[PDB]
């Protein structure tokens, strides 16, 4: 039992570290090429017919209009989320001295519009931060590099700062080196998806393996969002760190909680392979992280926390492997690249003169 | 909807799920759609 699991994980480990290769060929990725297979493979659908005026008019209605016209930024005067926008706007406008013209749908929901079982007026272009095989949307860095990402008591004005948070997980990961953290399961978050919901019953059962509790979110409605228990209170970033084993779930879409578990220097176990975000394809499993298939049972928590327990130097090789990825491949640098790069080949796509529309407002530089 | 969900309303805001949209109700002394200006 025991033995047939073990054989299965380390097989799967050695095969994923044999396989694997980096990002880029010098660690500094001079050339932002460290995520490009994402945009490109993004782009690929539009690369034989390009981007029409009326695609885009046709995808305006899916996202928030941006239009860079003699390098300056406008926009629909709606903002759906304004402070994604405000997080989003950080990353275009010092770009737009030094980029053509172009229209951009730039989707500020969670949840991706573009659904490819759809067909037709939902062909796009439309960008989005998050999204699985299933939509056409364009991935974007969240706004919430900047600014604009859920708001929290911790976090009044939204999570946001991945530069200062960087700085401030890096400090934490060297203060609670790996043999100090805490040697149990741990997860602090709401019920954005029931697919945590095995992982918190597992805790209510045995909290001397599993250290998981509900939160409550602006979207409460009944007990039953916490699986009728008591809301737990809000655990910061930096006090996940002191925790060996940290999980990550899919919410509506992808979670931003997943890159900051990473720079606790912690084992990541990631549930699910669906939803992404633009830098997921070069976080790969058993490399970065341990995946776990979608609804786990908890069992399966049970088997793959009592392996790693035991097998504590391999675990602690995955965890550093993952906060190196994070700390040289998610710089500020490699958010704002992306952008660039993403921009400057959407730009190549249309096939139309970009002209001012008037009911746009101006928003800068 | 499930708006809400991801606690768009800032600085204490408090927020509902429509069927198309959200709505934030924010606390004196903040204003806009996010609770995200100076009142």
């Amino acid at each position: 039992n025991e033995d047939e699991f073990s054989f299965k994980i380390r097989r799967q480990i050695e095969k994923a570290n044999a396989d694997y290769k980096p990002c880029s060929s010098d660690p500094q990725d001079s050339d932002c090429s460290c995520h490009a297979n994402v945009l490109k493979r993004d782009l690929a659908p539009y690369k034989s017919t390009g981007v029409t005026r009326q695609m885009i008019e046709s995808s305006a209605r899916y996202g928030t209009k941006y239009k860079i016209y003699g390098h300056r930024l406008y926009r629909d005067a709606n903002c759906m989320f304004p402070a994604r926008c405000e997080g989003i706007e950080h990353f275009l406008l010092p770009l737009v001295a030094t980029l053509p013209d172009m229209d951009l749908i730039i989707n500020t929901r969670d949840y991706p519009q573009l659904n490819a079982a759809w067909g037709n007026a939902a062909g796009g272009p439309v960008f989005s931060f998050s999204k699985t095989k299933e939509y056409r949307d364009i991935m974007y860095p969240a706004w919430t590099f900047w600014a604009g990402g859920p708001a929290t008591k911790l976090h009044p004005r939204g999570i946001g700062r991945w530069d200062q948070m960087r700085e401030k997980l890096e400090k934490r990961a060297a203060a609670i080196p790996w043999s100090q953290k805490r040697s149990l399961g741990f997860f602090r978050g709401s019920r954005t998806s029931d697919e945590r919901d095995s992982l918190i019953l597992l805790s209510r059962r045995n909290p001397e393996l599993v250290e998981a509790q509900y939160t409550k979110n602006q979207g409460w409605k009944s007990p039953k969002d916490t699986l009728d228990a008591p809301a737990a209170d809000e655990v910061s970033f930096e006090d996940h760190c002191k925790y060996k084993y940290l999980f990550n779930f899919r919410g509506v879409a992808a979670s931003f909680r997943l890159k900051h578990l990473f720079l606790c220097k912690s084992l990541v176990f990631h549930v699910g392979d669906e939803w992404q975000e633009f830098f997921y394809d070069q976080l790969k499993p058993w490399v970065h992280y341990v995946p776990l298939k979608s609804y786990p049972s908890q069992q399966e928590y049970e088997h793959i926390l009592s392996f790693f327990k035991k097998n504590d130097a391999l675990a602690q090789e995955i965890a550093q492997r993952g906060y190196d990825f994070i700390w040289e491949h998610l710089r500020m640098k490699d958010i704002k690249c992306y952008w660039r790069k993403l921009l400057k080949r959407y730009v190549k796509l249309l096939q139309y003169e970009v002209k001012p529309e008037d009911q746009l407002i101006y928003i800068g530089p | 909807g499930d708006q809400c969900e991801s606690n768009p309303c800032l600085n204490g805001g408090s927020c509902k799920d429509d069927i198309n949209s959200y709505e934030c109700w924010c606390p004196f002394g903040f204003e806009g759609k996010n609770c995200e200006l100076l009142e």
